[PDB]
C-alpha cells in the first residue's frame, strides 16, 4: 500500500539504474515488486554482475 | 480510529479520536463519458424508474460504494412453477471501503431503509414517493481461495497484473452471484494469450463447510441468496517451472 | 443420502414432508429449494433408483425393465400369507401364531391356545 | 402431487402407467412429454423424497444414510409374521387369527377354531 | 423405463447399487454418470413415477395429492392383518394358518395344529 | 440459450460475433464450447446466464465430426466448421420479464 | 507430491479415489478436474516414474528395458518365500517363525513352539 | 479405468503389454495411439494416481509427499517377515507354518511337523 | 521405458529421484525437464500402463477398471501369509521354514530344527 513514484534509483555496486517500464501508483498486495530496470549510462560499464 | 493534533495547542492533548471510525463523501470530479451516459440515462424511455431512482438516491448515504440489484440465485417460484414477480423494491448496497468485503452489519441497512422508505413504509414519510415500498439488504460473506497454477512462465508484468484483475474481479462480485471458472479464466486469456497453460481453483479455507456455498461438479461455487463471495487469498504456485529451464 | 445435500427444511419448501426420522444429525432432512435456478443433482436420483431397486429385488423377485408395476407385484405378494413357504417340522409348543387380537395384529404362542380352549 | 403440473395424459407419453385411481379429475396424472426439451421440476422430486422417506420411517424405523437399501428393509418387516409383537392377556374367543384359507388370504375367529377341535 | 438409458454400472459412480437381479440382459443396472451438465432425462422420471403410482394404487386404495405418505398407509394395510377380510364359510382340514415356527414365518396345516391340541 | 432477454441491441451483437467466429475459423480446429461462451461474457457482463450448446443440424452424423465429453464440437483434419444457422431460444424462466 | 497441486476432491471428480491418509495437510488429495482443456503436469508424471522406479530397484533388483513387467517381477520375489536367504547361521533362543495362527497371519516364538512338541 | 478409453490395441502401439487378463469386455485394455493430436487424458491420470495412492497406504501406511520411495518401502514391509506382529495365543494344534516345500512356496499344518518330529 | 526419451537427468529437475540402476547405457534415468512448453509423451504413459497393469496381473488375478484398489488387494495378497496354499503332500528333512532369525529374516530347514528340539 505504499506510495511510489518515478523517481526511483537504484544503486548496483557502484553503477546506477532506473525504472523501464511505468512503475506502478501502488506497491501490490503482496509486497513484492518486479521492476524492469535499464542502466542511466551508456556503453559497457552498466554491465555488471550482481 | 486514532490520529494526532498537527498544530500544538496549550492545554489539549494532541492524541485525538475518530468519532465513528469513517470518513465518508470522498469523491473525484465527474468525467465527459460518464456524464453523458448518465445524461442519455434520464431522457431515453426507462421501464421500472422507480427502481433506478431508488439506487441512485441510496448511493447517496455516505459511505455506500456499490448498490446491485437481487441476483439471479435470488428469484423464486409458487407450487405451480411459475416466476414470481416481486411487488416490493429491493436491494443490496456495498461499504467496500469501510468493512470487511464491504458487506455492513443489519443496523446500517435497516437505518438506510428507515431512511429511504420511512416509518412505517409507503407513508411518503422518507425519499420515497407514496404508496412506494421496499427494503434495502444485506449479505453475509462467504471466504473462497483462489489458486493459479501455470504462471511463473509469465513475465512478471503479466503475472501482476494478472493477479490484480483476479482480485478486483472477486471484491466487486455482486451478493448472489455464482464465482464461475470461466470467469477466471477469461481474465486470463485475456491477457496471457490464447496458448498459454493457465488453471485456477476455487476451494474453501481448511476445505471447511461454510453456509451458503455449493461447489457444482465443474468446480465453480454456487452462492445463495444474502451472502457474496469474499477474496481470502491468492496464491501461485511456482514450483520452479521456467521458460529456460535452469 | 435421497436428501438434497443443500436443500431448506420441510416447512420452506412445498411438497416436503417433515417428521422423517434420520439416524444422527450428519444427514438431515433437506429439500430441493424453489427458485428458478434449482437443478435436479443427479447423485439424489441415482440414490432414489437405487433405493427403489433394493426394494424392488425383495423377496427374491426379479426387475423387469419392459413392464411397469413391478412394486405392486412385490407388495401384493407381502400381503400374500398364502404364499409363506410350509413349514417340514412339528409345531411345539414354543411358536408363535400372529392373530387380530382385541384390535390389534400380534402373535400368541401354542402354549396359551391349548389353555384356552382347554377351559 | 408426484405428477407434472403442465403433463400429458399417459396415452400421450412413454413410460407411463395408465388405469390410475385418483380422487376425482382435480389430481390427474401427467407426465412430461417426450416432445420440447423440458427439465425434471424440482418440486415434484421434493415430493417423490417425501414419499419415499415417509414410507422408510413406518413400522417405526428411522432413515438412514450411510447404506441404500433401507425399504428392502422395511419390506422385510412386511410379511414376516414373527416381527409382530406378542400380545400381554390371553386370546380370548372373540379375536381373528390369521391363516391361508382355501387359497385366500383370510382370517377366522377362535370360536371356529375351537368348534373344530371341540368337534 | 428406469435405469437410465446411457448410464454407468456401480462404481463408476456415486450412491449407486448393485446385485440388481434383471430380466434378460437388455435392461442394465445403469446410473446417471457424475460429470458436469448431465441432466435427468424426463421419460426415466415418467417410469418412475408410473412404478410409485401403482405401489400407491396396489391393493385397491386411490391416489391423493394433499397427502404425502400414501406409500406409508399402504405399507401399513399391507402389515396390519387385521385388514384382511374374514372367512366367509366354514374352514377345512387342509387348510394353512401362519406362524412364527423356529424362529421363521411359515404355514402348517389344520390337521398338525389339531393333533397338537389333542395331545 | 437465454439470449432472448438480454436488450436486442446485445443479442444482434452476439449473434454477428458468432457467425463471424465460426466463419472465420482455421480448417480442422475444434469449435469448443467454451470460444463461444466467452463470446458472451465480453458484452453480456458477468451476471448474465448465458449456455452454449453445439449440435449437428437434425442430429445428422457428418463424415470428419464427433462430440467431445464436454460438448465440444472435434473436427478430423481435412474438414473446416461451417455455420448452418444460429438460432436463439430460452428455456430457463427469470425475472428478466416483469 | 504425486496429487496434481491445484486439484480437487473426490466428490468432484471421476476416478479419484480419496481416503488417503497424509502426513499433514501439506501433501493433500487432489487430483485433475473433469475438464477438456487442461493438461497433465510433467512435474507430477516425474512424481510417478521416480515412485514406480524407486519400487522396481527395491530388493536389489535392477529395472530392465525389455521387461514390460518388471513390477511383477518385484511382487512375485516379494511374496515367494523360498527365495530368502538359507539363515546362514543355526537356530536358537527364540527366533520367531511365521505362520497363519488362529486365522490371522502373525509369529511365534521358538520356545513357544516347543512347548506344544514337548508335550 | 487406468486405459485410455479411445485407444487402440496392445499389438497397434508401442510399449504396450499384450495378454493383459481384463474382467471382461467392459474393461478393454487399450492404450494411446501413436499418432500426434493426442494427449495424456487428466482423466485417466487420476486412476494411475489413484492406484499408487492405494497402495502406499495398504498396510496402514501413509502418504508422504516429500519422499519419493514410498512403493519401495512398503514392498520392504510387505517381503520383511518380523515386520509381520507377533502373537501372544497359543498355536493350537490346526495352525499354519510356511516355507519351502519342493522349492514351492506354500505352508503346511503343525500336524505334518509334530508327526515328522517323532521320528 | 517408462522415463522420458530426451529428458534430464535427476539433479537437473524436480520430482526426479536418482540412484536408479539400470541394465547398461541404454534407456537411462531420464525425467521431464522443467519447461512450460512440454507436455507428456504419450508413449511413456503407454509404458508406465503396462508396468501397472502387468503388477495386477500378478498371482493370475485379473484386473477391473472399476475398481480403484487392485494393486493394494495385490500386496495385500503378496503379505497375506494365510494365501500360500496347502503343501500338497507330507515335507521331508531338507525342506526350509520361513521366519525371521535376529533380525535377519531367512529360511530355516527342518533337519537343524529337529535337532535342535531333540535336545
Amino acid at each position: 500500500g505504499s506510495a511510489l513514484n518515478q523517481g526511483l534509483r537504484f544503486q548496483f555496486g557502484n553503477q546506477t539504474y532506473e525504472p523501464a517500464s511505468v512503475v506502478p501508483d501502488q506497491l501490490p498486495a503482496t509486497g513484492i515488486l518486479v521492476l524492469r530496470v535499464s542502466a542511466v549510462n551508456p556503453g559497457p560499464s552498466g554491465n555488471a554482475r550482481v | 480510529t486514532d490520529g494526532t493534533l498537527v498544530t500544538p495547542v496549550p492545554g489539549i492533548s494532541s492524541a485525538v479520536t475518530a468519532y465513528g471510525g469513517n470518513f465518508c463523501g470522498g469523491s473525484d470530479e465527474e468525467e465527459c463519458e460518464q456524464f453523458r451516459t448518465r445524461y442519455l440515462q434520464r431522457l431515453q424511455y426507462q421501464p421500472r424508474f422507480t427502481v433506478e431512482w431508488l439506487k441512485s438516491k441510496a448511493a447517496e448515504w455516505p459511505c455506500v460504494t456499490d448498490v446491485f440489484d437481487l441476483g439471479p440465485n435470488c428469484c423464486a417460484v409458487n407450487a405451480l412453477g411459475e416466476v414470481v414477480c416481486p411487488n416490493n423494491f429491493e436491494f443490496y448496497v456495498l461499504f467496500r471501503d469501510t468493512f470487511d468485503c464491504g458487506l455492513a452489519p443489519q443496523c446500517v441497512v435497516d437505518e438506510i431503509t428507515d431512511w429511504l422508505f420511512g416509518s412505517p413504509q409507503g407513508l411518503g414519510l422518507g425519499e420515497a414517493e407514496f404508496g412506494i415500498c421496499g427494503k434495502v439488504r444485506t449479505a453475509a460473506p462467504v471466504k473462497l481461495d483462489i489458486i493459479l497454477d501455470g504462471l511463473s512462465c509469465a513475465t512478471p508484468a503479466q503475472s501482476r497484473v494478472v493477479e490484480e484483475r483476479v482480485t478486483d474481479f472477486v471484491n466487486r462480485l455482486p451478493p448472489s452471484t455464482n464465482l464461475t471458472i470461466d470467469q477466471l479464466r477469461f481474465i486470463g486469456l485475456q491477457v496471457l494469450g490464447p496458448s498459454f497453460n493457465f488453471n485456477v481453483a476455487i476451494r474453501s479455507p481448511n476445505d471447511a463447510v461454510q453456509p451458503g456455498l455449493r461447489f457444482t461438479s465443474c468446480g465453480d461455487a454456487e452462492i445463495d441468496c444474502d451472502y457474496k463471495a469474499c477474496l481470502n487469498s491468492v496464491v501461485v504456485i511456482n514450483n520452479n517451472v521456467t521458460t529456460s529451464g535452469c | 443420502g435421497i436428501f438434497f445435500s443443500g436443500g431448506l427444511a420441510c416447512n420452506l419448501t412445498v411438497n416436503a414432508a417433515c417428521g422423517i426420522a434420520t439416524t444422527g444429525d450428519d444427514c438431515p432432512a433437506l429439500y430441493y429449494p424453489p427458485k428458478c435456478n434449482v437443478q435436479v443433482d443427479p447423485l439424489q436420483m441415482n440414490a432414489v433408483i437405487s433405493e427403489i431397486a433394493n426394494a424392488i429385488n425383495a423377496f427374491g423377485n426379479t426387475y423387469d425393465c419392459s413392464r411397469l408395476d413391478n412394486l405392486k407385484q412385490v407388495l401384493n405378494r407381502a400381503r400374500n400369507i398364502c404364499d409363506l413357504p410350509p413349514f417340514g417340522d412339528a409345531p411345539d409348543m414354543d411358536d408363535r401364531i400372529a392373530g387380530c387380537f382385541d384390535g390389534q395384529s400380534s402373535t400368541v404362542t401354542v402354549q396359551q391356545l391349548v389353555n384356552l380352549v382347554l377351559g
